[PDB]
């Protein structure tokens, strides 16, 4: 399959002398690592989160970070402090690495200004978006040109320092990313939605890893009607999700919510619903 | 220049029984810029002490997090998820229902 780790940035410029950095490492989508802007350091959130990396290979990282921080922000300050109406505006960059079964690690690095692709990183080229402005172009041709100090430490990065970071990191938190744990579910009388119809809500929580299915069924029936919310995060690193259907007045009894999931081991939860007013007796 | 509106997305961890303790969420996702202005009410007072998840962002770059409290519903106390953004002419307020 898919394995990958990465950092996201989000650098807020509101004025010439004010501008704001965050971000945050990622193990697909999992969150393994803090930045705190305050004191310039890390912040290891998994008690694994260092993988198999030495604190001074990490305190190399970390100061690595902290200059391209004030760096980057300086440079476009600079540039941008030359016309006060261009603010506010916003920079996202991604950047990492991913692996494929019998493949050599892919990096990448991608860059997005005011919530558009603007320029990523291809292999040793900067390579403006496709439908490229004048600025894509300035700063492909800023970075491919001179700063080649950038270009060869970002290369090394994401091309070999994060490969070996990520696989450390998943040694280390294999017990914990491959863990189950298993939901609850509950009914509740969502509202009208018309004239003798009624919506039926199966709710789904605390369960991990995220994969998860969810249906209302007749019997062995599967209701086609069934609309999957949005699986939605709890605050104690698991999932949420709504399945609804809409039901004639008259309908609803005998169907049920069934729900399948990795840590059930088989034995699915089934609800079923009515005949009081939201599901129950 | 893009702008997202946000979609606003209120839940309880558990279902809720009266009197016992829970988690409300309010998950606030799809918006670009990132400078947003989020608040749990209960009966239209903010809670103090809310926490909330590192800010992250999406595929298509537009911003999500959660925002998350302690709380204990009962019959009569309403709770709801305040949130103000540039792409809202006024603050947009989401109840909790637990339906
Ligand atoms: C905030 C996250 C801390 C986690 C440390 C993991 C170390 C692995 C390295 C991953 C490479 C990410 C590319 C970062 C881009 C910054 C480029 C630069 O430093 O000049
Ligand atoms: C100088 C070392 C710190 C990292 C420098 C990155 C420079 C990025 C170029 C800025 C582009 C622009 O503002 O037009
Ligand atoms: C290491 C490469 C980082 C590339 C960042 C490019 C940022 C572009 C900023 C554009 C500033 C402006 O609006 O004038």
């Amino acid at each position: 399959e898919h394995v990958s780790f990465h950092v996201i940035q989000i650098f807020s410029f509101v004025n010439q002398s004010w501008a704001r950095g965050q971000g945050s490492g990622w193990l697909d989508e999992l969150q393994t690592h803090g930045w705190d802007s305050e004191s310039g350091t890390i912040i290891f959130l998994h008690n694994w989160s260092k993988g198999n990396f030495s604190n001074e290979e990490l305190s190399d990282l970390e100061l690595l970070f902290r200059f391209y921080l004030f760096g980057l922000t300086r440079e476009i300050q600079d540039h941008a402090s030359q016309d006060y109406s261009k603010y506010p505006f916003e920079v996202q960059v991604k950047a990492g690495c991913e692996l494929h079964s019998g493949k050599s690690p892919e990096g990448f690095f991608q860059v997005a200004f005011n919530g558009l692709d603007l320029l990523s990183f291809q292999n040793t080229t900067w390579v403006p978006s496709p439908g490229c402005g004048s600025l894509a172009q300035s700063v492909c041709h800023l970075l491919n040109h001179q700063y080649e100090g950038v270009t060869e430490t970002v290369y090394n990065l994401i091309r070999s320092t994060c490969p070996r970071f990520l696989l450390g990191l998943l040694d280390a938190g294999k017990m914990y990313v491959h863990r189950q744990v298993k939901p609850e579910a509950w009914l509740s009388s969502g509202p009208s939605p018309g004239p003798g119809r009624l919506q039926l809500v199966c709710h789904v929580s605390g369960f991990y890893p995220k994969p998860v299915w969810v249906m209302w069924m007749r019997g062995e029936q599967e209701q086609q009607g069934t609309q999957l919310g949005d699986i939605l995060p709890n605050a104690n690193w698991t999932w949420y999700l709504r399945a609804t259907l809409d039901v004639a007045d008259g309908e609803a009894a005998g169907l049920s919510c069934r729900v399948k999931h990795s840590s059930l081991e088989g034995q699915d939860i089934i609800l079923y619903w009515g005949p009081g007013s939201g599901g129950g007796l | 220049m893009i702008q997202r509106t946000p979609k606003i997305q209120v839940y309880s961890r558990h279902p809720a029984e009266n009197g016992k303790s829970n988690f409300l969420n309010c998950y606030v996702s799809g918006f670009h810029p990132s400078d947003i202005e989020v608040d749990l009410l209960k009966n239209g007072e903010r809670i103090e002490k809310v926490e909330h998840s590192d800010l992250s962002f999406s595929k298509d770059w537009s911003f999500y997090l959660l925002y998350y409290t302690e709380f204990t519903p009962t019959e009569k106390d309403e709770y709801a998820c305040r949130v103000n953004h540039v792409t809202l002419s006024q603050p947009k307020i989401v109840k909790w229902d637990r339906d």
